[PDB]
């Protein structure tokens, strides 16, 4: 009944500005205080600030003194948060929350990525050497995400697709599959790498080294 | 009378509304609060009505919604929020 | 600036025991401290408001106590939908502050990693790079160390590590370590070694390869 529709994911160039929204649904928007919180991937929450719709009073943290700018619109029932002078440290998930003391109703999460890299297709490299393990190295792609499957999804078990690490302002990702020593090299083991941001779909068959 | 609170009863109306000790009521339903008796009578008479409160916690404004608990009363259903007034 | 200190950061519990998460402060926040549960890849969820007052939605096994500068969140019978991050947020003064975070993971019999090593491919060598890969699949706990040796000498530059979330099946972790070099510096040494030190063994699990 009470929902907080946040803006979709955002990519921003370093030094630019962004302005995300948080449409509230299911209550008197002018009587409850809106709250904005930051969270970098893997770290703790960080209170950005709060705003009172109807009065327009916005109070930010001392760190977000001028980085964050909080606005509210009663008719559209939407609270906006603007980030100016963007750097690499602004890449994080931003949440909006209801009430002014404890945060009862939370939103979905607006993920902000601040980078200058252009859309780059991925490079797929095969990884060849009981039970055997094979790999698939996806290096130098932008932006996220990349879906990695094995044998068109048939190899569903024993697959560890590791998270993406940033290298040279691009993304690198490894994926391992473990099959019995009889189902290779006497069988077909293929990693299907799909990067829809560049409309690229690579199918790399793993063969033993020469 | 100084419109400041001393304590909030747990699991009461002012607890779920976000009111805390030391908070200062400033506005009720838009209009300012010049007489504490007006806020007292609004909490008393209305038994389950959403009251918009602009308080000043630590000197900074905050907007909350208070819904008084319909405490049983002989004359009529009375409103109890669980607020303890400032000690005089 | 009230600094909430949430200790410890990670606690491993068998799915069925009790959990008492701590959250010490720095100034008197009285009872103005609330607890939030964040499941992996989700948004926070309000559990307990004002130290001990329960919310209308959380199960009966979630409670808590404390006052002033010491708080404790208690979970009775831990179900599978209770693991993840837990944060404490104070609302006493300005600015509002959250806790450092406490991670609730599932406990598992100490498993050893399945270490595999892979040399660079000809595709990458065509463009001028060379990435050596080391996979460490299925081990417990997540605490593990890995080191790269080039001809016996440890190297620190070019290493990129990536950890997986705790698996939903065997409840173990996995790590990927990529040593990225140029083709030139890769074509100047023969032995490449990935050695992993873990709690399961007093001696490291070593996987090496020679270029020829």
């Amino acid at each position: 009944q009470v929902q907080l529709q946040q803006s979709r994911a955002e990519l921003a160039r370093p030094g630019a500005s962004v302005k995300m929204s948080c449409k509230a649904s299911g209550y008197t928007f002018t009587t409850y205080t809106m709250q904005w919180v930051k969270q970098r991937p893997g770290q703790a929450l960080e209170w950005i600030g709060y705003i009172n719709p109807g009065s327009g009073y916005a109070k930010n943290n001392q760190k977000f003194k001028d980085k964050a700018t909080l606005t509210a619109d009663k008719s559209s029932s939407t609270a906006y948060m603007q980030l100016s002078s963007l750097t690499s440290d602004d890449s994080a998930v931003y949440y909006c929350a209801r009430s002014g003391s404890f945060f009862d109703y939370w939103g979905q999460g607006t993920t902000l990525t601040v980078s200058s890299a252009k859309t780059t297709p991925p490079s797929v490299y095969p990884l060849a050497p009981s039970m055997v393990t094979l790999g698939c190295l996806v290096k130098g792609y932008f932006p996220e995400p990349v879906t990695v499957t094995w044998n068109s999804g048939s190899l569903s078990s024993g697959v560890h697709t590791f998270p993406a690490v940033l290298q040279s302002d691009l993304y690198t990702l490894s994926s391992s599959v473990t099959v019995p020593s009889s189902t290779w090299p006497s069988e077909t083991v293929t990693c299907n790498v799909a990067h829809p941001a560049s409309s690229t779909k690579v199918d790399k068959k793993i063969v033993p080294r020469d | 009378i100084e419109p400041v609170l001393e304590n909030v009863q747990p699991n009461s109306a002012a607890s779920k509304a976000g009111l805390q000790a030391g908070d200062r009521i400033v506005k009720v339903d838009g209009q300012p609060l010049t007489q504490w008796v007006t806020f007292v009578m609004l909490v008393r008479d209305n038994p389950g009505k959403s009251l918009a409160l602009e308080i000043e916690r630590q000197g900074s404004p905050l907007s909350l919604t208070l819904i008084p608990e319909s405490k049983p009363g002989n004359g009529k259903a009375i409103g109890f929020v669980g607020i303890e007034p400032k000690v005089i | 600036d009230i600094v909430l200190t949430q200790s410890p950061a990670i606690l491993s519990v068998t799915p069925g025991d009790s959990v008492s998460l701590s959250c010490r402060a720095s100034q008197s926040v009285s009872s103005n401290l609330h607890w939030y549960q964040q499941r992996s890849h989700e948004s926070p969820r309000l559990l307990i408001t004002y130290a001990f007052q329960s919310i209308s939605g959380i199960p009966s096994r979630f409670s808590g106590n404390g006052s002033g500068t010491d708080f404790t969140l208690n979970i009775n019978s831990v179900e599978t939908e209770d693991f993840g991050m837990y944060f404490c947020q104070q609302s006493n003064s300005w600015p509002y502050t959250f806790g450092g975070g406490t991670k609730l993971e599932i406990k598992r019999a100490d498993a050893a990693p399945t270490v595999s090593i892979f040399p660079p491919s000809s595709e990458q060598l065509t463009s001028g790079g060379a990435s050596v890969v080391c996979f460490l699949n299925n081990f417990y706990p997540k605490d593990i160390n890995v080191k790269w040796k080039i001809d016996g000498s440890e190297r620190q530059n070019g290493v990129l590590n990536s950890w997986t979330d705790q698996d939903s099946k065997d409840s173990t972790y996995s790590m990927s370590s990529t040593l990225t070099l140029t083709k030139d510096e890769y074509e100047r040494h023969n032995s490449y070694t990935c050695e992993a030190t873990h709690k399961t063994s007093t001696s490291p699990i070593v996987k090496s390869f020679n270029r020829n």
